[PDB]
DNA sequence: CGCGCATCGTCATCCTC
DNA sequence: GAGGATGACGATG
DNA sequence: CGCGCATCGTCATCCTC
DNA sequence: GAGGATGACGATG
């Protein structure tokens, strides 16, 4: 009971797993962002890219799998759960609680959540599980740029000491159909989040206006 | 045959004792290869292929097991391959697979790599180098599953163990060998095969800005880096090798936070300001509490000074006992002479097998210039009658099939090969191919004969180097590209103390 | 013969399998098992215990 | 032919033979030329008729040579026959 | 490697009424 | 200075 | 795929004395 | 006879 009451008053430190910010929960609470990654690998590409953008306004925190589907499940298995649990206590919603005035959003610990997964349907369905999870609960927070997502290359070209960035495969098939001198460059496919390197990284966090 | 019981001394100084040795075998590696039995397999699979492409693990893996013959279990075999990779600060000071991916940062016990399948591998450029590919002839292999199988050693040109560490745990045995610098390794041999004395080394680290101290023999001491910013913040620049970041916070920094049971909480604020390769922390504390670690030692304070020591160096040797070993010059001695053993080997194995491929090329011409002069008639020949006519010539068997023949030794005729010729090489634009091929041939011979082989050591050795500066030259470039520019950079004056008392045993 | 987990690496290696060799690993045996219930006709034969 | 001396190919120049292969009435590779009707939906190619070694020069293998062929006319005989 | 929990559409029961 | 306790690591269950 | 717990010999600290 | 509840299965997170 003595260490349960430690428990509390000291951020969010039931779980090892989450890598907390510096001003989470504190002051400008409304700027702190939140990386919400699939599976594990990918935390290991978040951590070592934040290295160039801070610890201020980033935080990481690793998923599971698929998450559970809330719009229509029993109360009870909503409540056996237990990562959906950590991901409130992590931020700090309220089932009953309406939010439409922007205090209500500073009372939050965090301002926006980013999702970041692997560019393939995978991923897709897992941001697709999220919103749905949000909307189903919060319909007012999704009026106030609350959410957003971090997309990656899925491969690239190289020649000469030259790349060109390609995100869907229709555009790839553009470039190959409406370009000469193709198959000089070296193809190189992109599956996971993990196959990139630290360079890639930097480069990636580095053009934030783009992913 | 039959056992109605069984005695439990025999069931124990007869089939638990080879439990024993086999642990012995694949839990401490060699003085020869610097490797293990799980990492030489993988080794030698990768030098079966040429791969000049990229290639994934989880394939990788499975060539293994297809061919090296290993019955261990893929899921133990991938941990080893991704072990074979690291490059990060305390890892390895040199590596034989290339870092294509994410193979574990500095930070979660290199845990935290990503799956098998997500990422990619190939051989460095310093492998074929390190292993030059005339030296699979000298050494004897095995024949697991019927199968020409992995070597029991290789020959580098420097001594692995001393490169990349050696910690192992086996039974009535252990192996714990920290790392060392390659360039001084590279000095001390060359010393010594001249003539002169060996110089005394220090065990160092690549990328690495920590100070090593030495006090008693086989004893070390590293201490880290720490600054003071201002007269009440503090600087943790670098952690000495053996430590986590996340397990060092998690044991340091959230201990000294909140007050324990019997301290107050000595620290007051601490933020992080973390990159893949450096750390930087940032502490803030009461001033009179920063005299007092200053009376007392910052390193003290907050475990900076880490000591080792260097009591099992043991090793297998080229038969396959085990000696317990002393000292590093003793184990670069003896990889020394080993070395100079081979060097007659090698230089009798290419000479010989050269002149044999030069006078199969010689035989081939000869052949060809008797069948364009019109003597040697094939038309509806019988192939016994052609067989009966060739050897009357003087034409021998094939040369490589007679040394294969006797390197083995520890149907009739053979002349396929010069009938496996199709007729492109019956016109003069090919037989000048021919004949300029076998004049070099020859000329290499000559120089083989020549040369001497103890200097071919140096000439691998000036290659060795010269491929060694363009790698550390990439590494750089790799951070350099890295490099942000505009970053908070700290800079403070640094304490750098050592234990009054050596305390030496 | 040929082990099962060399087979599903050669998989990878030429069939350009991107889903895990693990969700490949069940794919094999499933197309292996032979009792009652599970398939009338097997394209692999049952070299071992591929489940009762 | 070869076996009858009209064809000679000592010390004698590719394309210089190529050109005295020509105008006898010889092809290239129909397997080529099967692969390309397949993909459309150098010059000659004469490589299979000098890619034989010299073991091919002899009456044992030229027996065999024949009786394969024939076995091929009358596969392709049976396949036309044949529904 | 074993159990850990998730989607997604039909449906055979399974527990009330 | 003098003794017991314990986890650290790596190939495999 | 992540955490789950085990051997086995040396030893650097770590908690008493 | 008449309605809601739920796990069963297989390739993948
Ligand atoms: C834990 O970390 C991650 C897990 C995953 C999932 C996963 C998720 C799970 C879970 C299990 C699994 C597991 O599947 C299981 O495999 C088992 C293999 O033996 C057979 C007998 O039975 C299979 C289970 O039927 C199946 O469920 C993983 C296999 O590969 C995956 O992709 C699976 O139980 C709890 O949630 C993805 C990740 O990132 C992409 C992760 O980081």
């Amino acid at each position: 009971n003595k260490k349960c009451s430690a428990v509390k008053h000291n951020r969010i430190k039931g779980i090892p797993k989450l890598d907390d910010a510096n001003d989470a929960g504190g002051r400008n609470s409304t700027e702190c962002t939140l990386i919400l990654t699939e599976g594990d690998s990918a935390k290991t590409l978040a951590v070592s890219g934040l290295g160039v953008v801070g610890r201020d306004k980033y935080g990481v925190f690793p998923l599971r799998g698929k998450i559970l589907n809330v719009r229509e499940a029993s109360h009870k298995q909503i409540m056996e759960n237990a990562e959906i649990n950590n991901i409130i206590k992590i931020v700090g919603l309220q089932y009953k609680k309406n939010y439409e005035d922007e205090d209500s959003l500073k009372t939050l610990r965090y301002g926006k959540i980013m999702i970041m997964t692997d560019q393939d349907q995978d991923g897709s369905h897992i941001k697709g599980l999220l919103i749905n999870f949000i909307h189903h609960n919060w319909p007012s927070l999704l009026r106030h740029r609350f959410l957003e997502e971090f997309i990656t290359p899925i491969v690239k070209v190289s020649k000469n000491k030259q790349e060109m960035a390609f995100y869907s495969l229709p555009e790839f098939e553009e470039w190959k159909s409406s370009t000469p001198n193709h198959k000089k460059w070296k193809v190189k496919y992109y599956k996971g989040l993990g196959t990139s390197t630290s360079k890639e990284a930097k480069e990636y966090f580095a053009d934030m206006k783009r992913h | 045959q039959t056992t109605t019981y069984l005695t439990y001394n025999d069931f124990i100084n007869k089939e638990l004792i080879l439990f024993s040795n086999s642990d012995n075998e694949r839990s401490i590696p060699s003085m020869v290869d610097g490797l293990k039995p799980g990492q030489r397999k993988v080794l030698f699979t990768c030098f079966k292929r040429n791969d000049k492409r990229e290639v994934k693990v989880a394939q990788l893996a499975g060539s293994v097991a297809e061919m090296s013959s290993y019955h261990h279990g893929e899921m133990s075999l991938m941990m080893t391959i991704i072990n074979l990779a690291q490059n990060f600060v305390g890892s390895n000071n040199l590596n034989l697979l290339q870092p294509i991916g994410q193979f574990g940062t500095r930070l979660h016990g290199g845990k935290d790599s990503a799956s098998p399948r997500y990422i990619f591998t190939m051989l460095s450029s310093l492998a074929r180098l390190l292993f030059p590919p005339k030296d699979d002839h000298t050494l004897k292999f095995l024949y697991d599953d019927n199968q020409r199988v992995e070597p029991e050693w290789y020959i580098p040109i420097i001594p692995m163990v001393l490169i990349n560490g050696a910690e192992g745990i086996g039974t009535g045995w252990s192996c714990k060998i920290p790392n060392f610098d390659v360039r001084e390794i590279v000095n001390n041999i060359r010393r010594l095969m001249d003539g002169e004395e060996p110089l005394p080394m220090l065990p160092s680290y690549k990328n690495f800005k920590g100070t090593i101290e030495e006090l008693a023999p086989n004893q070390y001491v590293i201490s880290g880096e720490v600054a003071i910013l201002n007269s009440t913040t503090i600087e943790i620049s670098e952690l000495p090798v053996r430590t986590w970041t996340q397990t060092y916070k998690e044991q340091v920094l959230e201990p000294m936070l909140n007050g324990t049971e019997k301290t107050p909480p000595l620290i007051t604020d601490y933020r992080e300001y973390h990159t893949d390769t450096t750390v930087k922390f940032v502490v803030k504390m009461t001033e009179e509490k920063l005299a007092e670690a200053e009376r007392v030692g910052l390193h003290k304070v907050f475990k900076l000074q880490t000591s080792l020591t260097c009591n099992s160096m043991v090793l297998f040797d080229h038969v396959g006992c085990l000696k317990k070993y002393d000292t590093v010059l003793d184990i670069l001695r003896d990889f020394f002479e080993l070395r100079l053993k081979y060097y007659g080997l090698r230089k009798e194995w290419l000479l010989g097998m050269l002149g044999a491929e030069s006078a199969k090329l010689n035989n081939q011409a000869r052949f060809i210039l008797e069948k364009i002069d019109g003597k040697i008639i094939i038309e509806n020949k019988p192939k016994k009658e052609l067989i009966k006519v060739l050897i009357q010539r003087g034409y021998d068997s094939d040369p490589v099939k007679a040394w294969k023949e006797a390197q083995q030794k520890v149907s009739g005729p053979t002349f396929n090969y010069l009938l496996d010729m199709p007729l492109w090489y019956l016109t003069k634009e090919k037989k000048d191919e021919l004949c300029r091929l076998r004049n070099e041939k020859e000329q290499e011979l000559d120089t083989l004969k020549r040369k001497s082989p103890s200097d071919l050591w140096k000439e691998d050795l000036a290659t060795f180097i010269e491929e060694l500066e363009a790698v550390e030259a990439k590494e750089k470039q790799d951070e350099q590209v890295g490099l942000p520019g505009k970053g908070g950079k700290a800079k403070g004056k640094k304490t750098q103390m050592a234990e009054v008392l050596p305390s030496p045993r």
